[PDB]
DNA sequence: TTAGAGAATTGGAGAGTGTGTTTTTTTTTTTTTTT
DNA sequence: CACACACTCTCCAATTCTCTAA
């Protein structure tokens, strides 16, 4: 029935710290990391109340998605009484209230992060997963609430952002200067150009040579990274047997050979990429963790690096320096491509179709060519075979 | 010669003189009225002394200043655990070590209303914590009822500092933990005893009702007790 | 029938 | 649907005239100006809607489009006047200024007015202030310099060579000056169809956010007048009096002086000395306030019982009452929550018709200095000539004058004749002949006839417009008598016909506004002093003044001591002081109202201790108490007769009021 | 409409007017008239009025009038301000009404949290304390403008109290409205509102007593100017904030020490009051070349011109670094090059190239390493000092702490972002701790994926480590690798290694003692610290580039380094990687910045090669 | 003009409709990161 | 649930008013 317009590439980008009263009821482009996300609750679009005293029809008031519709005196009679909606002619729209939080990258070091609630209306729900980093364009409106006025003791209002568009910037933080809500979306001309250049003989060599253009040599590493980036086909025989369809790469070598730089490039290039390093990646943060929800007080399951990188790439720098009991947590998600969690009464099997690219470092810092591979690394066969 | 207000009057000095024995007993029994009349007598005696000795001074300045009396050493060191409820509104001497002290609590003394239709402002004195708001504008040319709105920041406030006194360890029975009582300090002596100090406090042991429900006027029948400090040593 | 130029010359104060 | 179509047409005209960033005249600009003029005229009087003006104010037409037209024409006019299609470039400003004066015309609402006009009056009075706000602040308000061009074009030619048509141009341009400066905030018309709740009106500030009381006061108007040179315009217009330029001009230069007092002219870090004095006074009153508050908190609980007659044990709280028994009795008095009902009551430009004594508009020192000489130059130029010009018109159409004419004329006359006398009193550089020309017999008899005619129609405002002039009549008679037969013909007709009018108003006007009561006390004070140099009899005129309602209306003024000034209390007290030994009629003064006001006077909460008002009053009250004691000691029944009003019986009337 | 006017109020307004317009205060200059012109230039609406200027005029009468009854006099001051600002230039007020904020500062006396008394309510204070918590910048209603639900009449300029006060009556005498209105958010005026929670300073707290806190309200331009931890000197009116729950609100209900009662709007419930400061001004008490030059005064420009045109500027800078340390010219030169840094280039593929220089001053326990670190942390801006002992729970890099959700605790390597992280006792911190900074020292980011939290944090810091050799005293019989517990991956990330030894020389100790005792008795630096800081800031704006011959010389020097570092039968380099080539580039850029030249000559590359070679020939 | 017979209006008690509570986060498991 | 509060709905006799009284 209706077509919405998603404005993209707003010039003036703010942060949840620089918003002021001058921005009220004006388009803003704040940037932050999603923290909470309610379910997609249907919301009243055109409320058509029926008078209880005398009338039976009230005007199709537009719900503003921020404040409750006020009826006050009825039109049929001035007398006031209870009112309720009509189920005959009523239309609903999706409603989700995501809670943006200032990104740890843009938060000043050591300071607490600010946060504003963001309303996602129809067609925008479920577009920003929790924990992802997004750029939200929308109207910066304010509504009055008595709770805040009572708490602060001043006639102070509560602000909220009615999102008009969302672009995710998680896993492509090096992709500034690009245009559009999706850097990886292609136009028809772009698709024709893809089909034209693919027919070229030696396109594979061009693609391989174009992986790390500012990194000399390492054609074997570039080939492996290109193969991992494109990936394979995930088979499923008769619905019973399932074959992994993603390629895992392990870069093992001496220091100063651009192993971490290649990983940073892959993070820049791949669609859904997550970077985790060494000891700074625990077992449950790599795959999945359960937590007691502070508001509803029950156990809920939240994904980690291997879920945020689903159908993408997960980059693990300094693979050999992670704890063994943290490194063994990616055994299932790297072969079966599914995280199985049965903690706190939550028995479920998440899906993580990741493609691990890990950079290691040989024992002693130098790769001893006179010894076999197993004697140069601390990794074992079950993780080396993946 | 120093321009001070408080007086560190001692209780035994009333027994020393002849005609002020009934005065001392009434001070122990009726501390509020006795202290008020003592303060008024102090002010009148000082202005009379200024008049008589011809020591030239601003009479208005002396009259404006509120002069206080601090009767200490009222009696034997009464125990906190032995505060039976017939000591209500009676002068009490207590000894203990202060646990903590709340920040300054402003209590309204003089209200300040404004006529929201003619900008007429008058101050209504507050007695016993009740607001006697004017029924209408004082100005006859306006005399609009219900046109008065309180201007909170233009009122006059006093200083109240509730202090949680604790029974001294050397006097508490060895079995049970020492008890505690709540002090009340007004207009002076505020921050005159930081936490950890040991003091001998003199004040009137008073009890007030507490509202069971904030919205309603229902009052609990337990009458939480405090003491109105008049001197701290 | 206002031109783009009129749009730039606000008439309503707000 | 009709209203939004009207809005559509206004917006269509707004984008048709043109805009900026120099303003550009669009195609058919004259046609759209004529269309707008015709629509506004049709909706103003023919239909009486007052909605087109609203739409114009909404599009900010007067600010965004109309003002830049005159601003852009000003530079062309200056270039053409200094260099040495002029008719087309001249006629364009005529319609713009005609529209401006039409929108700036004051709005009047009466009972005969329909609901639309009263409904939109409150929504358009703020826009009226907006117009004058943006006009005065528009780069020194140069639009008035363009306005005076719409008058100098016609007045340049010979007066005998005037035009039967161009004559209306002068009226139209002149009305703009009086209309812009008469713009004042209105009144919040509370909807009294139902009983108001436990809370009153929240905000009485009838000002839109773009309008501040700083940018709309008469100080801004006077500063704009000085900076726009229009002082010379107002002087030259009056310099060539020797008809249609009299009635508007009567209020063009009167509106900004309709309520401004002449005391602020003379002071009698310069502004900071009065600041220090006011701080001292407020410190004194705050010191008096704290004399009641307890030395300790309210909850100290000072309870007492007053052993009143009959061994009563009435309980009143408060440690303050323990200090003095009078404080305890006052706390007894004000403890009652029951109160009685006190009854109470501008249709013309607000001023003395509705302004209290403290409403002195703040003036810049330089602005005050300029205004001191502006009015003096006007008086030295054409004051009496302008008065004599309208003397002939005032003698005709007595019953054809709307109530606006009296309030806009009598106040002007009285204010300026009072200013001239006070200026002559403070400084001798001004001759009394500069105002002595107002003693003409015909003018005096006509103004007296108007004053007496206003009495029978219950037009109290029009009558108050007359007492303010009647005071200065006696004042000027005294001034021209002391400083000197021309004064006799003006001050001998109040023998028998006028004594009733002057001796009846004080007895009846006590139930009205404060200024109405203030007028009569000044009248009596002046009349008791003008005749003192010739005594038709001193003992006979005072006989009709010593009446109980007269004493009531004099003592009703004393109850406002929180706002009465030194002279206000001085006149009221001197009325009784001058009759203490000269008349010896103190028996009628024995009401408790005067004794309670005396108690308030000598109390520190009333009159100032450092001032020069409470000393002689205190001594005279000391003598008053001696007189009271002497008169009460000789009559036991007079102890309770002091409260009850006097009696009409024959023998007691001389037995009690005169003591045999 | 009859309204009585407090003549004292307009008198104060007029006196403020003359003070603002004709103060004319070391030649005569109308400072406040120029202040209003300054406001017109940039549209800012904060008038910083010094209190001394107000006190000297009017012999202190107006100053006392302000300082005693500020709360009641404020609207009159605003009106007087409007008068002057309109008179000088009406360029104020799609008209957008301008709300002004008079700021008073430099009060004669400064109070404190302990010295709060309720008898100072409605008066100007200068409260000073350490901020511990700041709320969000919420917009508070300032001048509401309601539209009634019927007859569409607009009630405007409704002044707001601490409550949500709304008009009670409609100006149009045909609208029935006593509690029904719809606020016009677009027409209403809002003000920035922040609530900071300050507390008593540490030195002002009596022993044993807990610190006393206060809630200070910040409005307007003074928002976000007081960060937590910073000791600020607030100044403004002190007010008391009632409990708006008791006053009654459209959306909440009263909730359950001495509360008064009896108000018409209250009924049977009581009202309690809380003291809260309302700050009007807060100050803490604890870039192209042309842009920097235009921000510098001409007198400083002269000093900078003398430096840049100098011939021996490089050696003078080296000798002027850490004057209180005797000898150690090489370490001084390395520290100087650290502050200048390199160029933080970013290639086309998105790969970021490091531009920061890392130094490691390894030396005997009696040497002057910590003196160098302390000088750097006390001189270089945005620098922190930390040890390897890992004092705080958060490590050198970052940590997550559960809140009784997860949040990031900033480590030492993050607080020094875009600065220098002076790490001390680099050997003490364990090998299981070294693996954390391998990325933060080369990729300059810290990546954390612990539990429900996942972020790639920024650490663009230069590390100046100071590690004691293994065994306490340096052993020259072994290479630098043997004397240090650091491994090859972390030893190759350090650009410069400086070895300083306390050789048992009878003469050297004499100069050392004479120097230390000489300082304690009173060092003459050719450039003072404040004088050198502006030169470093000016030089940092340079971005030197490599000339054509510079590239060839750099490649040849790198070839020589790798040839001389070859070890093993398979010719496997151990100490010299391509990181050393990038280190030569970084040092060349830093040296060229020292000479304030935009081109890198082969002399600079030769010097950088010498600097690297001297740190690896230690055998 | 005075003491006294007639109209005319509206505030202070009360009928009544709808409110507002009492009402709670301890202690005990389970997880997770550091220690 | 019901007792107490806040407040809309509703209502006669004491308080004000102006025509006919002395
Ligand atoms: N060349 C020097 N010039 C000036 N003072 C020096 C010099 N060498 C040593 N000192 C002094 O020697 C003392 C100790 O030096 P530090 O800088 O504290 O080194 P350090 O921290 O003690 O070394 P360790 O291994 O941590 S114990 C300080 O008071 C220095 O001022
Ligand atoms: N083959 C190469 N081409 C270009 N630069 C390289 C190459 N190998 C290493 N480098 C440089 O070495 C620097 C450090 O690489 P680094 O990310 O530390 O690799 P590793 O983590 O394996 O030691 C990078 O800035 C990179 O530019
Ligand atoms: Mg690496
Ligand atoms: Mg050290
Ligand atoms: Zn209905
Ligand atoms: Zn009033
Ligand atoms: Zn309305």
């Amino acid at each position: 029935s209706e077509i919405h317009v998603r404005i993209s590439d707003f010039p003036t980008i703010y942060s949840l710290r620089e918003l002021r009263e001058s921005n009220l009821s004006s388009l803003v482009r704040v940037t932050g990391v999603v923290t909470r996300r309610t379910g997609v609750f249907p919301q009243l679009k055109y409320v058509k109340f029926n008078c209880l005293k005398c009338g039976s029809i009230l005007g199709p008031f537009f719900q503003d998605s921020n404040e409750e519709i006020r009826i006050s005196f009825c039109t049929n009679c001035k007398s006031k009484g209870p009112f309720r909606v009509n189920g005959e002619k009523t239309v609903y729209r999706n409603y989700q209230r995501v809670t943006l939080q200032e990104a740890p990258g843009t938060v000043p070091p050591g300071r607490l992060p600010r946060h504003r609630e963001v309303i996602l209306l129809a067609d925008l729900v479920d577009v920003s997963k929790p924990g992802e980093e997004v750029e939200v364009t929308g109207i910066y409106k304010n509504n009055y609430d008595g709770n805040l006025n009572a708490k602060n003791g001043f006639p102070v209002f509560a602000t909220i952002i009615e999102a008009n568009s969302i672009k995710r910037r998680e896993g492509n933080t090096a992709n500034e200067g690009e245009e559009g809500l999706d850097v990886f979306s292609w136009t028809e001309e772009e698709e024709r150009e893809f089909r034209k250049i693919s027919r070229d003989r030696g396109i594979i060599d061009k693609i391989i040579s174009s992986m790390a253009p500012s990194i000399y040599g390492h054609r074997d590493i570039k080939t492996a990274v290109a193969c991992s980036l494109f990936g394979g086909v995930p088979k499923n025989v008769n619905g019973k047997h399932s074959i992994r369809g993603d390629i895992n790469v392990l870069l093992l070598g001496d220091p100063g050979t651009a192993k971490s730089q290649i990983l940073k490039y892959v993070e820049k290039t791949a669609h859904r990429a997550v970077f985790a390093t060494g000891q700074g990646a625990s077992a449950v943060g790599l795959t999945a963790s359960v937590r007691k929800d502070p508001i509803t007080k029950e156990w809920t399951l939240e994904g980690g690096a291997l879920v945020l990188a689903d159908k993408g790439v997960c980059l693990i720098d300094e693979f050999d320096k992670m704890n063994d009991q943290d490194r063994t947590s990616i055994h299932e998600a790297m072969e079966q491509q599914s995280i199985s969690i049965s903690k706190a009464g939550i028995v479920t099997t998440l899906q993580a179709r990741c493609s691990i690219i890990a950079a290691a470092n040989p024992n002693g810092g130098r790769y001893n060519s006179t010894l076999p591979l197993a004697q140069n690394v601390s990794l074992t066969e079950p993780i080396l075979s993946r | 010669e120093l321009g001070t207000s408080n007086l560190n009057l001692d209780a035994r000095n009333l027994l020393a003189y002849k005609q002020t024995e009934d005065l001392y007993h009434q001070l122990l029994n009726y501390p509020q009225e006795v202290i008020s009349i003592m303060d008024q007598t102090i002010k009148d005696c000082m202005v009379s002394l200024i008049v008589d000795n011809n020591l030239d001074y601003d009479l208005d300045e002396i009259e404006t200043k509120f002069y206080k009396v601090r009767p200490y050493n009222v009696g034997s060191c009464k125990g906190m655990r032995e505060l039976n409820p017939n000591d209500i509104d009676k002068l009490i001497n207590l000894k203990g070590l202060v646990l903590r002290s709340t920040p300054v609590i402003p209590d309204m003394k003089v209200a300040f209303f404004k006529c929201n239709v003619c900008d007429h402002t008058m101050a209504v004195e507050i007695d016993r914590g009740v607001i006697q708001e004017p029924a209408r504008c004082e100005r006859i040319d306006c005399n609009e009822p219900n046109s008065m709105s309180l201007i909170h920041n233009r009122c006059s406030f006093a200083d109240k500092q509730v202090i949680k006194l604790q029974e001294t360890p050397d006097f508490v029975p060895d079995g049970q933990t020492p008890h505690s009582i709540s002090l009340c300090v007004y207009d002076e002596l505020v921050d005159s005893c930081r936490a950890g100090d040991r003091i001998e406090v003199t004040g009137t042991f008073r009890s007030i009702p507490i509202r069971a429900n904030s919205r309603q006027r229902v009052l609990k029948s337990l009458y939480k007790t405090y003491v109105d400090v008049v001197h701290v040593k | 029938e206002l031109t783009l130029e009129s749009l730039s010359n606000v008439k309503a104060n707000s | 649907f009709s209203l939004t179509v009207l809005r559509a047409r206004i917006a269509l005209l707004a984008t048709a005239i043109g805009g900026p960033p120099p303003y550009k005249l669009g195609d058919d600009c004259l046609a759209c100006l004529k269309d707008l003029k015709r629509w506004f005229k049709l909706v103003d009087d023919q239909q009486k809607r007052w909605d087109v003006a609203m739409a114009v104010a909404e599009y900010r037409i007067l600010t965004d489009d109309l003002l830049p037209i005159l601003i852009d024409w000003e530079n062309k006019c200056s270039l053409a006047a200094k260099l040495a299609n002029k008719a087309y470039y001249d006629k364009i400003a005529l319609n713009c200024l005609q529209l401006l004066v039409l929108m700036t015309w004051p709005l009047i609402v009466t009972e005969q007015s329909s609901s639309n006009q009263i409904t939109l009056y409150g929504e358009l009075k703020k826009h009226q202030l907006v117009y004058k706000k943006t006009i005065l602040s528009m780069e020194s308000g140069k639009v008035l310099r363009a306005a005076i061009r719409l008058a100098l074009d016609v007045i340049k030619i010979d007066r005998l060579s005037r035009t039967p048509r161009d004559n209306m141009v002068l009226k139209l341009v002149l009305n703009f000056f009086r209309n812009v400066i008469a713009i004042e905030p209105g009144e919040f018309t509370i909807n009294t169809k139902k009983s108001m709740p436990k809370k009153g009106i929240t905000s009485i500030d009838t000002l839109p956010p773009n309008v501040s009381m700083d940018d709309i006061s008469l100080n801004t108007v006077i500063s704009s007048f000085h900076k726009n040179k229009v002082f010379g315009f107002l002087l030259t217009l009056t310099s060539s009096l020797s008809d249609f330029i009299n009635i508007p001009l009567l209020e063009i230069m009167f509106y900004f002086t309709k309520d401004v007092n002449q005391e602020l002219l003379f002071p009698r870090t310069s502004a900071g000395f009065e600041l220090s004095k006011l701080l001292q006074k407020e410190h004194q009153m705050r010191k008096n306030v704290i004399k009641h508050t307890s030395a300790r908190h309210s909850r100290f609980g000072g309870l007492l019982s007053i052993q009143t007659p009959d061994k009563t044990r009435l309980t009143v709280s408060g440690s303050q009452a323990l200090v003095d028994e009078k404080i305890a009795l006052q706390k007894l008095d004000d403890s009652k929550k029951w109160n009685k009902r006190i009854i109470k009551k501008e249709g013309l430009p607000n001023s003395l018709l509705n302004s209290q004594t403290g409403k002195a508009i703040f003036f810049t020192e330089s602005n005050g200095k300029h205004f001191k000489e502006f009015i003096n130059n006007f008086i030295d130029s054409g004051f009496n000539i302008l008065l004599h010009s309208v003397t002939n018109y005032f003698t005709t159409e007595q019953d054809r004058m709307v109530t606006l004419e009296q309030v806009e004329y009598l106040l002007f006359f009285a204010w300026f004749v009072k200013y001239q006398l006070l200026r002559s009193k403070i400084d001798n550089s001004a001759d009394i002949k500069q105002v002595s020309e107002a003693l003409k017999e015909v003018t005096f008899i006509l103004v007296s006839s108007l004053l007496r005619s206003a009495y029978d129609l219950k037009n109290w405002t029009v009558t108050h417009a007359g007492m303010i002039a009647f005071n200065e009549l006696l004042n000027l008679v005294s001034r021209t008598k002391a400083a000197q037969d021309i004064e006799f013909i003006v001050s001998r007709l109040f023998s028998d016909e006028r004594i009733q009018l002057l001796s009846n108003l004080p007895k009846i006007g006590s139930k009205y506004s404060l200024q109405f009561m203030k007028s009569c006390i000044e009248l009596t004070h002046s009349v008791l002093k003008v005749l003192e140099q010739y005594s038709v009899n001193f003992q006979k005129v005072q006989a009709n003044y010593m009446t109980e309602p007269v004493i009531e209306t004099y003592i009703n003024f004393l109850e406002r001591f929180r706002e009465l000034e030194d002279d206000s209390i001085k006149k009221v007290f001197s009325f009784f002081h001058r009759v203490f030994v000269q008349a010896k009629e103190q028996a009628l003064l024995f009401r408790f109202d005067l004794i309670i006001l005396l108690r308030e006077m000598l109390s520190p909460d009333g009159l100032d201790r450092m001032s020069r008002s409470r000393k002689y009053v205190s001594q005279f009250s000391d003598y008053f108490l001696a007189r009271l004691k002497k008169r009460l000691k000789k009559s036991p029944a007079w102890f309770v007769g002091l409260l009850f009003p006097p009696l009409h019986n024959s023998e007691v009337g001389f037995y009690q009021r005169y003591g045999e | 409409v009859k309204k009585v006017d407090d003549v004292t109020g307009e008198k104060v307004r007029e006196a403020f007017e003359q003070f603002l317009e004709d103060f004319s205060v070391g030649e005569v200059e109308k400072v406040y008239r120029a202040q209003i012109e300054f406001m017109k230039i940039y549209d800012l609406n904060t008038i910083y009025i010094d209190y001394q200027h107000l006190s000297m005029r009017e012999n202190g009468a107006l100053a006392m009038a302000i300082s005693e009854q500020y709360y009641r006099f404020l609207p009159f001051l605003q009106k007087g301000l409007r008068r002057v600002v309109r008179k000088y230039a009406p360029e104020l007020l799609e008209q957008t009404e301008r709300v002004f904020q008079i700021s008073f500062f430099n009060l004669p006396t400064v109070h404190r949290i302990r010295d709060i008394r309720s008898e100072k309510i409605g008066s100007l204070l200068s409260i000073s304390g350490t901020v511990t918590r700041t709320s969000e910048v919420r917009p508070e209603l300032y001048k509401a403008s309601f539209t009634c639900d019927m007859c569409r009449a607009i009630v405007d300029n409704v002044e707001q109290s601490f409550k949500y006060t709304e008009p009670t009556f409609c100006p149009n005498p045909s609208c029935e409205n006593r509690a029904f209105w719809t606020l016009n958010v677009t027409r209403s005026r809002f003000l920035d509102w922040q609530k900071v929670r300050i507390q008593e300073n540490a030195n002002e707290i009596p022993t044993g007593s807990m610190p006393r806190t206060l809630d200070v309200i910040l409005r307007g331009d003074s928002v976000e100017r007081a960060k937590p931890g910073d000791r600020c000197k607030f100044t403004g009116v002190e007010i008391v904030v009632p409990d708006v729950t008791q006053l009654g609100l459209p959306g909440v209900k009263p909730s359950s020490n001495s509360g008064v009662t009896g108000l018409r709007s209250l009924g049977v419930r009581d009202l309690t009051y809380k003291i809260s400061f309302l700050a009007c001004h807060v100050i803490s008490i604890g870039r192209d070349q042309e842009v920097f030059l235009n921000s510098l005064s001409s007198d400083e420009i002269n000093e900078l011109k003398e430096m840049v045109k100098d011939e021996h500027i490089y050696d003078k800078l080296v000798r002027s670094i850490a004057p209180a340390v005797f000898g150690h010219e090489a370490v001084k030169k390395g520290i100087l090059l650290q502050m200048l840094g390199g160029v933080h280039k970013s290639t086309v593929e998105g790969i970021k190239l490091r531009g920061d220089i890392n130094i490691c001053v390894v030396g005997d326990p009696s040497t002057s390493k910590s003196q160098f670190l302390k000088y750097v942390v006390g001189f270089a801006p945005r620098s922190v000092y930390t040890s390897g002992k890992a004092s705080s729970a958060a490590g050198l890099t970052a940590a997550v702490v559960r809140d009784e959700d997860y949040t990031i605790e900033a480590g030492a390597l993050m607080l020094a972002d875009n600065g220098i992280c002076c790490i001390d006792e680099f050997d003490k911190m364990d090998i299981s701790d070294q693996v954390a900074i391998h990325e933060a020292m080369e990729q300059q980011t810290i990546s954390i994926a612990k539990a429900g939290i996942h972020a790639t944090l920024n650490a663009r810091t230069s590390i100046l480590a100071a590690a004691n050799p293994v065994g306490g005293r340096y052993n020259r019989k072994l290479s630098l690798r043997g004397n240090l517990n650091m491994t090859a991956p972390i030893m190759s990330r350090f650009d410069l290694f400086f070895v300083i030894l306390d050789d048992c020389n009878e003469k050297i100790d004499t100069e050392l003692a004479s120097h230390i005792v000489d300082l304690h008795m009173k060092i003459e630096p050719p450039f003072s610290a404040e004088q050198l800081r502006r030169y470093i800031k000016y030089a940092r704006t340079f971005k030197p580039i490599l000339t054509k011959e510079a590239r060839s010389y750099l490649v040849e020097k790198y070839k020589e380094l790798r040839k001389d570092d070859a070890q093993g039968f398979s010719r496997s380099s151990y100490r010299i990687t391509v990181r050393q080539l990038e280190s030569m580039i970084r040092l060349s850029e830093a040296i060229a910045r020292a000479n304030c030249v935009d081109e890198i000559t082969p002399s600079f590359i030769a010097e950088a090669y010498d600097l690297l070679r001297q740190s690896i020939i230690r055998v």
